[PDB]
């Protein structure tokens, strides 16, 4: 049916130990129908799962690399999902992608994607 | 040697980038390899507001900003950017050079770690749209994109449009998709970003004159040698004289270019626009606590 | 936004439908939701002739048709579909691109409101039957289903078969009940439709090469923006390259598959078929009033 | 043959409320290749579309001015098209033209024309 | 019914072909399916000389030829196409219309079975080349293609070029491969044939005015009824008025167009060409046995 | 203006897919030009390596040659980024880099400063690694004498897997493998077959480390001597032959593994994330050298 | 760091028939990435190409005016290029420039240049 359109914002230069909030605004189809996810990619590497949040915000999923440091949240009134990043390190430097799917999945890529926002963490 | 870091929102192929790239080449040259300039365009470090903040904390060395953008830190400085107050670049440069200008520049350096080395002309902002804008009345119901800047917001709102604050990277696609009807920028930017290929109309509204200061972090400046300082000052020079001339040249032909690209060009009567801004000046003077708008306009 | 409506005779799971769904996804994605494509498969709006009529009147936006199917409107264009005249898809593509082709495509556009955006390979038609077809003499008295198209009828009658015009949806059952003895279509259609379930013989007769033009209603096209037009054009060619390649891949694999489903596959001598069509070519040239068959065959 | 020759017949003097059947005989190219149409013209004006019928008779098209009153029909064995006109009024007075084209069209003139039969409706 | 066959060297998309279809349609309509005209373009039946021979023997019904081309059969007729003797079409039409022209029209009919029904304007010939031709002095060593006509050759030699007689179908390629440096034709032909794609210069030499008679085979004409003769005579006269007009219109438009295609157009001084032809007028009158050039020039 | 014979050089030998396409291009050209455009071929690097032949195009001594879009880093340093190991994921990604504004910027600089007009770029395959000993993991690369071309990014791939890189020209490779003067080499699916490296290498490691395009480059000064129609013929044809070339490589790359194993080749699918370990610091220096970040931009296209 | 800095030395007053060696020291970017060239200029004129040498020293190029007399060489360990001049004649009096570029070029001037070194040949 209708597709979901995603636009990320937030990409910045930050320092080691710094905190950054990314935001993603969704349009096109009913936002509450979708599990929202955050992914990140380094140039040679592959899209790394970061966090995901269920339709209602009751379930949250996180990568071990970001546990305790990152927090994912959503706002079903504003149709937005956010990724709060804390205690950032140079290893967190990547392009971060907002993604949407009807269910959280690991055997395949999410259906819908933003065009990405670059986060640079300085040593 | 010294490697300086320069950030900008402008993308490759822009007049801002070409001059910043020319500056990088000129510096290495004039220092015989002792001064290098790394470039970070396309807002990959953040917008000008974020990059100005990075200079304040010493995390970025050089960036662009308009003199009125200093209102983010020095509220009275925003007056130079109130719509239609500055008549042309020469007038705006006179504000920048006045005792008032020197006062803002002193406060920039001591309170916010910003040393303004020069200011260049970056063009006068016009309005593009998916609908024809023959008169101010054609603005009502227009969803007009503006940057996250109060005076661009004021221009849109007080002309009667529906202002939509939006970051510079998101603009082209928002026009492609008619989430937006219009945006407002100088003609060279409309060309570089290729807004004209997504906007069928151009309304010569002349509402804001944009300069562009080259600012170095004062903590970075104080670590340079006097020879390095002179090289940078003289380079930041060379490039501004060319930059200002390039912008003026482009503004002179580019109207013809857009027409040859089937763009409808409208010259609306600006009297209703200038009249709409009159209460805004009064608010500003009252907010600052001291009159400044009339002083600036008379310079 | 704009929602365009596309009708087709092909059913879900066909190469034509899969390409149209890929097109729908690509258009909505490449326009970020501003172009949507609604699909109406399985001839629920009528046959291809009926849907072409709807485009002419502005009631349907997009549909498939073969370049030779334009003979319904532009008589000389039917020649490209004369049996055995086009030797392969590249030859058909050359006819489509020639001055003759551009002339027809213009006439489609001005007189019948059809803009052919691209044409894809849809396969070369072969003949299936419940009786073995080793030679042209085996077609004698064969109850051969054909679409409502004269050149398929000409192929059947001039082979010595009895043509039975019948709509595409009724075919599977008519073969199952042996109400008709045979049918003719390209191999990918024979598989997706599963005619092989009701036909034990396949005769590699190569009698007609089918392209597939993607046609948009000209009245729909001219209200589109230049950005929408480019998105559609580029998506259409991106999906077409896949469509053409998928068909070529399938035609290479499917003979082996049909054998693996116990189908008897025959390679009759084609020389008497081509000899049988010679008087038809002369009749066609005489009917048009200007020779074209010899010109087209030589391209 | 590449072209169609058309001959209308039926033109008569008739009264208000009367009924009249026009007929058109077609020659030349294959009759079933064509959508058959009826047009009418009063002096000084544009030709008005009246009715059209598809190749097989499955689709029929009518002007709002004649809806419910006029009926178009075709016979692909005799190669004829007919226009049954009922409840005629003086405004229906015109020369009625039989026309042929490969498809029904509204942005353009039909390709082939007979020259028409005069219908006169008296008050 | 009667089906007449018309041959021409001109290709589809030319004014000659468009006029010939326009005729064919008028014939079928005004006769109510009576008279059909089959067209054989692009010299598939031979050149104009070969098709004229076919009319003489009753093997072809209609073809185009210019009045000066009758010099192949009636030597005095070549005088009408001698370079620069006829300034323009009205003068040439007057020659066709004089008593001399009607001795020729009678001899065509009685000795060669050629009935000229009308003659149309087909344009005034200009010179295209791969190098600029500012004066007659520049022609020298120019490999100039001419037709399979003596008077086009005479123009070439006496201008000083090296004439290369060549068939009309071979010209585009001979210019593409630079086997030839230039060619000679009217502008509507230069466009239709797209010689400008392979020719960078165009020299307005105005050296020969081309008419184009519509010729019917007398044996074919006499099998017709008087009503058919009238229909045909009205038709050709009507399409000729349009044909003549299209040539006049296009001839006025095309210099600007070729300019729009980077063609360098040179208006050379034309007195030096008219001196080169003075001995040719001498030679012609002496050869024929009776003075005529001063006759025709004075009409 | 007249008959024109163009000179084309290549390192690839007769029987290679690169040569067959150049012969087909030669075959296509004087056919569509009716003999007026002819193409002479100089294969097997008899004129020099690709760098030397590019230098001849710049100076107008040779008309056409092959080069990878990343090989332009020899002249336009930022262009090498497309060839950084694992940055370009597949040919479609590389073509998007090739056609982006960044790509057109490089192509313009090729044309203005080095007299190179890139008419098209074709797929030449993704490079894999062969060896005389099995290469199950990145850990097996340590102490391997791995042959590389005289190219920085092929060396970098070798260096950072832990191998000992030995740079040397393409003509010497087969024999150095025969003599085990080098333990391994790295090249595409069709090249290992055509060059018959598999005869002398018992192992093949699907490392997928670099995707090779293949630009057809004409000397701009020779191009500007052509007529508009000649340019159209050449343009039509190179694009014609490239579709076949790209498809041929894709077909071969899909089948040649079945072939190698049937020739007793041991084929290993090592875990590539540790190879992706390793280019991460290489990417960061690359952006730093150049004065402007580009690697992350390119990877995201 | 991408730019190259060049410093020539060797310039002297020498006699007709004498021999002189110029040397150029390069710093900045990687020396073996560049073709090294020698150019000379008299006032008013442009610059004459004198000699050039490829990255590895395998290819070298010479102007006809100095071919057979002059020899160019490079040392990729010392990051230097040298021009050995023999059989010097007065026409050769000029400022000699060391230049670097990624490729040898003739349609344009090299990218990078030295301060210039003066060679004076006496009669
Ligand atoms: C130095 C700088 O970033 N200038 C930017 C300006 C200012 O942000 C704005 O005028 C408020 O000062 O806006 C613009 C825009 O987004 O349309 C882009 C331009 O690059
Ligand atoms: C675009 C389209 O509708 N193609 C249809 C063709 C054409 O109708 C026929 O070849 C004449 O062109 O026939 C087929 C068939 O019935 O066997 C089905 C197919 O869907
Ligand atoms: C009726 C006809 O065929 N005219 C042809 C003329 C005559 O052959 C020529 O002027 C000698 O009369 O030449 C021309 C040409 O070849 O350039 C083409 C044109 O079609
Ligand atoms: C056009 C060309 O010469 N390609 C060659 C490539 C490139 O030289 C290398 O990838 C650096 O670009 O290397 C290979 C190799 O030596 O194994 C052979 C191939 O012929």
């Amino acid at each position: 049916g209708s597709q979901v359109q995603l636009v990320e914002s937030g990409g910045r230069l930050v320092q080691t130990g710094g905190s950054l909030r990314l935001s993603c605004a969704a349009s096109g189809d009913t936002f509450s129908n979708y599990v929202m996810g955050w992914f990140r990619q380094a140039p040679g590497k592959e899209r790394e799962f970061v966090a995901a949040i269920s339709w209602t915000g009751a379930n949250s999923y996180y990568a071990d690399s970001v546990a305790g440091r990152f927090t994912i949240s959503r706002d079903n009134a504003k149709n937005t999902v956010a990724l709060q990043m804390n205690s950032l390190k140079p290893e967190d430097t990547a392009i971060y992608y907002c993604a949407a799917d009807h269910f959280h999945v690991t055997h395949r890529k999410y259906d819908y994607w933003g065009q990405g926002t670059q986060v640079t963490v300085s040593s | 040697a010294t490697t300086l870091k320069m950030g900008m929102q402008a993308s490759v192929g822009s007049v801002e980038y070409n001059s910043a790239k020319m500056l990088a080449d000129t510096l290495e040259e004039m220092s015989q390899g002792e001064i290098k300039l790394a470039l970070y365009p396309s807002a990959q470090l953040g917008d000008d507001r974020a990059m100005l903040q990075q200079l304040t904390l010493g995390d970025l060395d050089i960036t662009y900003a308009e003199f009125g953008r200093m209102g983010l830190a020095i509220p009275r400085a925003e007056a130079v950017m109130l719509p239609y107050v500055a008549k042309d670049f020469d007038h705006l440069r006179r504000m920048f050079e006045s005792d008032f200008g020197q006062g803002v520049r002193d406060e920039m350096l001591q309170k916010f770690n910003w040393r303004a080395l020069d200011t260049w002309y970056n063009g006068t902002r016009e309005t593009t749209s998916n609908r024809p804008l023959n008169s101010i009345e054609d603005f009502k119901g227009l969803k007009l994109r503006v940057p996250n800047a109060k005076q661009n917001l004021n221009y849109a709102k007080l002309s009667g449009a529906s202002p939509t604050p939006m970051s510079f990277s998101e603009v082209y696609l928002a026009l492609q998709t008619n989430a937006v009807d219009g945006q407002e920028n100088p003609l060279p930017t409309i060309k570089t970003m290729k807004f004209y290929e997504v906007q069928k109309n151009l309304a010569m509204t002349h509402h804001i004159v944009n300069d562009q200061m080259v600012i170095i972090s004062e903590s970075t400046w104080q670590k340079l040698s006097d020879t390095d300082k002179d090289i940078i000052q003289k380079a930041v020079q060379k490039v501004g004289d060319a930059h200002t001339q390039t912008v003026k040249t482009q503004e002179a032909e580019l109207v013809s270019f857009f027409k040859s690209e089937g763009i409808n060009v409208t010259y609306p009567d600006l009297e209703p626009f200038r009249e709409a801004m009159q209460p805004l000046y009064k608010e500003f003077d009252s907010n600052i606590g001291q009159p400044i708008v009339s002083k600036l306009a008379a310079m």
